């Protein structure tokens, strides 16, 4: 299941 | 408002005029949305998560309502899992960590 | 303590005797610290994210210290680009998110 929604630009 | 976090913090946004379900996440740089058609010229960027790098669709300057509160801002569009409001936007609407 | 949003909520946690800087991340519903031995029984699990998924080493009832704040959980190791702190650790340090 999707649970870890870290996000960054290059 | 106070949000806790024993649930994942869900929040109902108005974009485009839609409704849509989105995730107040500290998370993420960015605002990242699900596939859909916003208006504006858009241009093709990269983003990286947890399971590697995607590609998204940018829209620039783009109004969004939070829970009440408003904004307007970049917001990208691509194969994200869920609707996700970031650091981007929680900063226009003065949400802050508290404990 | 309260925490803007103008830079990633990083913040300085203690786990099997070390100090790490970890994302506070209210989109992560568990706990994932980069690549480190921890002893005892652990089993395998993949979570997802953006881009896809990664697996991870699971790690029951292991005590960690988020900024003076006391708790015990589950760790997830794996190759996370960040270390980051989750829900099932910051609802005990009662942690919210408020605007």
């Amino acid at each position: 299941r999707p649970g870890n929604f870290l996000q960054s630009r290059p | 408002p106070q949000i806790t976090l024993w649930k994942r913090p869900l929040v109902t946004i108005r974009i485009g005029g839609q409704l849509k379900e989105a995730l107040l996440n500290t998370g993420a740089d960015d605002t990242v949305l699900e596939e859909m058609n916003l208006p504006g010229k858009w241009k093709p960027k990269m983003i990286g998560g947890i399971g590697g790098f995607i590609k998204v669709r940018q829209y620039d300057q783009i109004p969004v309502e939070i829970c009440g509160h408003k904004a307007i801002g970049t917001v990208l569009v691509g194969p994200t899992p869920v609707n996700i409001i970031g650091r981007n936007l929680l900063t226009q609407i003065g949400c802050t960590l508290n404990f």
